[PDB]
């Protein structure tokens, strides 16, 4: 009924709301503090504060936060991107009051205290240990850490010489550096924004300028590759995408979805995917791959993913950058473009037909722009890409310096010399 | 470990405004894109 | 008195003999298999083929081997480089035959049984994780697989992922294709050469063509990047050498030490080295450099090495960078030549002043060439190379693909583009 | 682990035949240049 309301501060702190219908409220803070916020002497330290989200703080207990929040049937998830560190909060309408209490606490009074943050440490392998068993984890990792040099190209997980290491005022300095009025978000599902505001007035306000980690962008061609054991192989071929929520980049996203292979059907084999025809009709029958497409502040990341076995590994490779050659070679035919579109825009729309996607979509606009597109001018936006325009990006792709990660048996995998 | 030999490999990377996001939370836990 | 005496036979295996003085005499089978010789499914099992080298063989079992040559106080040592595999064997005089016989059944009648092989394998974490205590080796071994893509590439340590995966059929075939009549050389220090063919002869005639394991070379120039928590940092910047054995190798031999850093004196700075003068200068108080030669079959690496501190990385990687290239624009004074090679032929004579390096020194030959080239002969070689030779060489470097690798923390630490 | 924190650090490697050979032997067991 009520629409999204933001509203900048002083601090210059958003926030938004909307009275939904329903029964499930769920607050978010989206503090703006990525993985590429830390150095060569603070890597991994947003690994362990978003592992520490329990602990002690100056009003409650970590007994009281959790017992609390199960008390009441409420979950809290810290969810972190290179950009980003959204703060989730979900619960009962008649119980956000006692939950939003935790969320404030958890954010603006941690207490990292040595015993406790101390017991932790061991969880970082654990959670390392989990997120590295999808190949597509340490490979997508591995390609940050090659296309940059600086600030992207570092990790979302702890660094394995790091894990005992992250001190107790390395988190505090981060908390203090980082999780502030400028670089925040509130942003509410369920919550009356009067309200809101009143609370985000008197426990959001933090003082902390932006880049005393190092901010700063800088995209460097590299190839990091990983021999292991297992048949099959996994590689990237990426080259700089166009930046966030800017044309070009939005160009590519269109692109993306032309030669894009996420399957819209179960057990179903893509006829629309160009890469998957074209690879496929060069490859063996068992293989997989699909259009890889970033896109972060400063810099993007545009390109494919390949999974093939040990001897297809080059050929695969090859015969998706061919295919992706021809885009750039010109040849590309505007029935093809205006289905990409609608698969795009019908992915946008189903993106955000969820409270907990709607919920982030917002967020994420929040600490972009500085307020919400509604969608319909999202879907204008995608809409204006020209058919050119794409073949344009493409040969951006193809005439842009290389950065791939790979893993597996690499005997038949093209260096940056082969392709 | 799941075994990853047939057609039905359609794991890769790539959405809108979150990428290679890591979910912690209290209760569950995960990665995706 | 007698000197040493070559003889390659039919199979087309060297073996020498030097009748000396003293007690104590040594043989030494060089069997031609590095660790250039497995591939990407084959990784790993020289190094295990090292470490098994006391295993029940077809004549003499695990127990009797070992405590054999413990009877008689004997020392059976197993060398092996990314080229050549030496087997060493000291005793005394009276022993030699005792000891002999087990050379050869270790060599040519190993019998890997499954359960006596899987009892080894952790035995290879323990070697790797006691060599990767020295940053040289992990760098040193980095820089390789960075420069090379396909042979020389890979290490002389078992990959983590391999160890337990090394399997008995592995080192069967390994030793099949690779320890053969053509590619072996004995070489004895205190044995008759009449007895020394006699018993070559009846015990080392095996069949085995040369790259079965995937022979050739090939260099790539790459860079592997380590991170670390460790105050100092460790890097290599090495560019194609020339070729072993050859005159342009030879040259940069004589470039190395007008600039290689090995001090001559304990407690001593060097005053002749150039590299660590002017490193020195634009550097800091504490910090050490030196000039790295590596020369292989099939082609080398030359370039050097530093270790700075975290902050002073640049400064030294790249202060080291233009003193070479300083030699490289022709700046360089025939004073410092004579020196450098007096200094190279000083070092090559002390090399070779005791057993065990004559002994290495002589079967090393055997492996390249096919005979013994004495001493004088080779001083006489290093002498030839130009003033200016050296120059060219060097000019090389700074025109020649680069590849590097560093170790610990590295936010100062100069990319390919930085120099 | 031995402290490298004084002018004294003098390793790099460079020999004339050998080049980074690693020994493993019966008795002793090391790492050279």
């Amino acid at each position: 009924p009520q629409d999204l309301e933001f509203t900048r501060l002083p601090n210059g702190l958003v926030i938004a709301s909307l009275e939904n219908y329903a029964p499930a409220s769920r607050i978010g803070l989206f503090i703006k503090a990525g993985s590429r916020y830390e150095n060569s002497n603070n890597l991994g330290t947003s690994h362990l504060l978003r592992l520490a989200s329990s602990l002690t703080t100056k009003g409650a207990s970590s007994f009281k936060i959790t017992r609390g929040i199960e008390a009441v049937g409420g979950k809290l998830s810290v969810t972190s991107t290179r950009e980003n560190m959204a703060y989730t909060v979900e619960c009962l309408r008649d119980d956000v009051d006692i939950l939003m209490e935790f969320l404030l606490n958890v954010t603006t009074a941690p207490e990292f205290r040595r015993w406790e943050v101390a017991a932790l440490q061991p969880q970082l392998r654990i959670d390392k240990a989990v997120a590295l068993q999808n190949p597509q984890a340490h490979v997508i990792e591995n390609l940050h850490a090659a296309a940059y040099r600086n600030a992207l190209a570092n990790s979302l997980y702890c660094p394995d010489y790091r894990i005992g290491k992250v001190t107790p005022v390395e988190l505090h300095d981060y908390v203090q550096n980082h999780f502030t009025s400028a670089r925040m978000a509130l942003i509410g599902l369920g919550v009356s924004h009067p309200v809101l505001k009143q609370v985000a007035e008197q426990f959001l306000n933090i003082r902390g300028g932006l880049g005393l980690s190092g901010a700063k962008a800088k995209y460097h061609g590299g190839e990091i590759r990983e021999q292991n054991g297992d048949s099959l192989v996994h590689a990237a071929l990426v080259a700089e995408s166009a930046a966030i929520g800017s044309a070009e980049a939005n160009a590519f996203s269109v692109l993306q979805h032309v030669l894009g292979a996420g399957p819209h059907v179960k057990r179903g084999s893509n006829a629309t995917s160009s890469l998957y025809q074209a690879v496929a009709k060069g490859v063996h029958q068992p293989f997989d791959v699909s259009a890889f497409n970033a896109s972060y502040s400063d810099s993007g990341l545009f390109g494919f993913y390949t999974i093939s076995q040990a001897a297809s590994a080059g050929d695969v490779i090859k015969a998706a950058y061919n295919q992706v050659k021809t885009i750039a070679q010109g040849n590309l035919s505007n029935p093809d473009v205006q289905a990409a579109k609608n698969k795009l825009k019908a992915g946008y729309l189903m993106s955000v037909e969820s409270s907990e996607g709607f919920l982030d979509e917002v967020g994420s606009q929040a600490l972009a722009a500085g307020s919400y597109t509604p969608p319909s001018t999202v879907l204008q936006q995608i809409d204006a890409v020209a058919d050119a325009d794409v073949i344009n990006a493409a040969k951006k792709f193809v005439s842009g310096r290389k950065s791939m990660a790979a893993s597996g048996n690499l005997g038949h995998t093209p260096f940056i010399d082969e392709l | 470990k799941r075994s990853v030999l047939c057609r039905e490999s359609l794991r890769g990377q790539a959405a809108g405004r979150p990428l290679v996001a890591s979910v912690s939370l209290n209760v569950p836990a995960s990665v995706r894109y």
